[PDB]
């Protein structure tokens, strides 16, 4: 494949095994060894595992590698706070055009704090940009834990979509995790509704706040 | 100290060229082969290409297959990326790497070593230099919890990255959050600043977040007030 | 040899910012009342709390063979080792397109000869127009400060006279 | 690996000892970082452990292979021991002795 | 078995002077400079002396600098501290240690090392 | 100095950490490297650190030196009540007549 298989996410208990799979072909795994990588926040790419089951300086031996057939899996023992980052491997492969082939990463999660559903903001628009033509919403989500969430603006009760900008959930200073939603509407789409919504969902509960004009 | 130093990124129009420089230390760089791999924000690692240690073999990824170019000079320690006919989706943190065995073996291939340098970023758009607009996102009662209130700044559609934003001059460090920026569809970056404080503050305090954004080299502040 | 250069392969100043080159001098080497070492040598030592892994190369463009010589020192105790190089595992290796040889530490309690329980090995070779040296270590190395680039020239010899020339 | 002498005759053995580059090729080949081969007869005896050291690359390699031999006596064992970088007897020679022979370099036809 | 062994010590009056001896064993005494070094009761370390492998070179504490002479028998494996003009504060238990390193380096000098005596108490008054 | 300056006493409870300083001069510890020992009541002291930084077989890892300056220090990671002893420091010194200089020595107590 054009990109080995890797599972998107990966979680464990502080103390905890984790092992990751990694899925190729007779052209990559098959006939050419994998390579494991680990990458911290804003940091580069840093190796781990090289000839499948390897360890270079500095790396502790609590990570191994292995294979069967096509597929590898790289095993973490002991699971300590600072491994959470993500996990790439990667093969040589001499279908097409020869080239090395990466994973599309695993974000392995240590949990490290109660789960903590979010606070959540709405402003309105302000004077100055309704007089400008525009018309923002702005939904700010703060201190939830796991930092995943989903959000859905709802005039009165429809889902709106269209302009909607979100971004990526963000570690916060404090361990617990930041993300920012902006509705963007025309002033009189904003003067024809009766009320704005915007709901945030996480870990199966919804938190959901309203503006109207008023 | 074995070093990579990559250089030359910056932004770009489609379709434009750039080329990208890495500068190694520490280790027989004219042993090794060298790779690129490139990174685009928030997603993953992808293989871009090779080059052997004497410049005689280079391999390509083939989504810049054709349209990308990478050499070398061993003499001056450097290893080039030579980027044409770039799209948008070039964007990306550019990394070149040390090659993981120094020896070829035609059983084993090639791929990244344990030797990284801390990448240079490049970005592809439309987007033109353009200094944000900052509106006041002002507390009401609509946003105010029991005991604590939140005040904010938006700051609009800006280009390139970064702004910063600081509260009351600097005095404010406590209870400041910067979000970070979205990239809306329209190539601009926006993002919001809020402080909380506790209710009480809101009425003999003001409230001016200040934004900067070195790039259009345009400073704005604006005051945050409670409604009346 | 009918000609060569003496010249400075490894500036003594510039070439180890890494590593300390200003401690490497000892009483068995003295010089008008002073300690001193080798003028064409460098013993490095560590720098701080650490010796990181060195790794120097030379490419001859003399146009002529270079003689380059090294050295490597064998402490008396893994206390004497640790406390010069802070590596006790440490190596150094040297090679060339023919040349190829990896060097590890010996400790070992022997006798003092002038002052020093310590012995230094002494090492060459030489290296042929457009060839590469390499030296690798992570501790023990004197590495070269001055080499030679020799002219080669047939059936002579040394001998022993106290005539005057 | 061992081999009986029934040969009736000196046998001349053929080996060598792989030298990568660096630690990690080294690793990435053999597994083992810290091999070693050994070499024995009743009369031969010798150790040989990787020397791994950074060095231009020649014909391609920065590695080195160096090549040894020895001469088994009829009705005497060989034993090969290794935990890497052996590259390994297949085809040895039984020897026909004789004195008074040598080589010459010339182009001149046979 | 690595030994220092101190002996001599014991009660003089002031002005008087005392012999101390250090046996060694276990380990190649002629090969290593010898410190002596003292401690008074209830109070800090005090360094006493040093001398080199040969004898050829010695170094003495100011406290004791003109007073004390630091000796030893290679032959015996054995270190002496000959101490004479003794003061009421001389009175200390008094350990010998072996050097820090086998060699000497200018830059690094002379220091005890892992390998100290019992101590032998000697009371001036 | 004829002695090095440390502080008189130092305490912390089990598991935590603990530096000690050592202030010298230009002629010791900015030209010579730092020795530490450790001493219990009524026994000789035991060479704990040399050569700055390092230590002997059988000393635990969780200690460590490091200086900066004319100053050096040593921390005691993960304090173990039998750690509590007192601690010297000492260093070669080549003003006046070269000697070995000691501290006044640090009382450690384990909470
Ligand atoms: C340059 O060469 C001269 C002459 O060989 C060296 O000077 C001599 O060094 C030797 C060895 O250290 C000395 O011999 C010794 O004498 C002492 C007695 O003081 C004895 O205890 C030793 O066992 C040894 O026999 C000699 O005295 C000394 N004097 C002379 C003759 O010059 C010098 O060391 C050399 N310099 C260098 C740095 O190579």
């Amino acid at each position: 494949q054009p990109v080995l298989t890797q599972p998107p996410s990966a979680s464990g208990s502080p103390g905890q095994r984790v092992t990751i799979s990694c899925s190729g072909s007779s052209s990559n795994i098959g006939s050419y060894t994998v390579n494991w990588y680990q990458q911290l926040p804003g940091t580069a790419p840093k190796l781990l595992i090289y000839s499948l089951n390897q360890r270079p300086s500095g790396v502790p031996d609590r990570f191994s590698g292995s294979k069967s057939g096509t597929s590898a899996s790289l095993a973490i023992s002991g699971l300590q706070s600072e491994d959470e980052a993500v996990y790439y491997c990667a093969a040589w492969d001499d279908s097409l055009s020869a080239h090395v082939v990466f994973g599309g990463g695993t974000k392995l999660t240590v949990l490290g704090q109660p789960k903590a559903a979010p606070s959540v903001t709405l402003f309105p628009p302000s004077s100055e940009e309704l007089q400008a033509n525009k018309a923002t919403l702005v939904c700010l989500i703060s201190d939830f834990y796991p930092g995943a969430v989903t959000v859905a603006w709802k005039a009165d009760s429809s889902p709106v979509k269209a302009g909607v900008e979100t971004t990526t959930p963000s570690k916060q200073s404090n361990n617990k995790y930041a993300a920012s939603s902006y509705l963007s509407l025309t002033p009189e789409q904003w003067k024809s509704h009766r009320s704005y919504s915007c709901q945030v969902t996480h870990e199966g509960s919804t938190v959901e706040k309203t503006v109207a004009p008023t | 100290q074995v070093q990579l130093v990559q250089s030359g990124g910056g932004v770009v129009q489609p379709r434009r060229s750039l080329r990208l420089s890495c500068a190694a230390s520490g280790f027989t760089f004219s042993s090794y082969a060298m790779h690129w791999v490139r990174q685009a924000p928030g997603k993953g690692l992808e293989w871009v290409a090779v080059i052997s240690y004497d410049g005689r073999n280079k391999y390509y990824a083939d989504s810049v297959k054709g349209r990308f170019t990478v050499s070398r000079d061993n003499s001056k320690n450097t290893l080039y990326l030579q980027m044409n006919s770039l799209r948008a989706e070039d964007t990306s943190v550019y990394y070149c790497a040390r090659e993981l065995l120094m020896d070829y073996y035609d059983h084993i291939g090639y791929s990244p070593g344990p030797t990284w340098g801390q990448g240079t970023l490049v970005t592809v758009s439309s987007a033109s230099t353009k200094g944000p607009s900052v509106f006041p996102l002002a507390p009401s009662s609509k946003s105010t919890s029991g005991g604590t209130a939140a005040l904010g700044c938006l700051v609009k559609d800006y280009f390139p990255e970064p702004v910063t934003v600081s509260w009351n001059s600097g005095a404010l460090t406590s209870g400041v959050h910067t979000f970070p920026a979205v990239l809306q569809s329209s190539g601009l970056y926006s993002l919001s600043s809020v402080v909380t404080v506790p209710s009480s503050s809101l009425g003999t305090q003001t409230y001016i977040c200040n934004v900067n954004h070195k790039p259009s080299n345009t400073k704005v502040d604006k005051r945050v007030e409670p409604k009346s | 040899v009918s000609s060569f250069e003496k010249f400075e392969i490894f500036p003594k100043t510039s070439s180890w910012p890494n590593h300390e080159t200003t401690k490497g001098v000892t009483a068995a080497c003295s010089y008008a009342g002073a300690s001193s070492f080798y003028r064409n040598l460098l013993w490095l030592t560590k720098k701080g709390s650490s010796y990181p892994k060195l790794s120097k190369s030379y490419v001859n463009n003399k146009g002529k063979e270079v003689l380059v010589l090294w050295g490597v020192h064998h402490p008396p105790t893994g206390t004497d080792q640790q406390s010069l190089y802070q590596n006790a595992d440490a190596y150094v290796s040297v090679g060339s397109s023919k040349y190829n040889r990896r060097f590890t530490p010996e400790i070992a309690a022997r006798p003092k000869v002038r002052d020093q329980a310590g012995r230094m090995n002494y090492y060459w070779t030489l290296l042929e127009p457009g060839d590469t040296i390499t030296f690798e270590a992570t501790g023990n190395l004197i590495a070269p400060w001055y080499a030679f680039a020799l002219n080669r020239g047939s059936g002579s010899g040394i001998i022993t006279s106290d005539a005057p020339v």
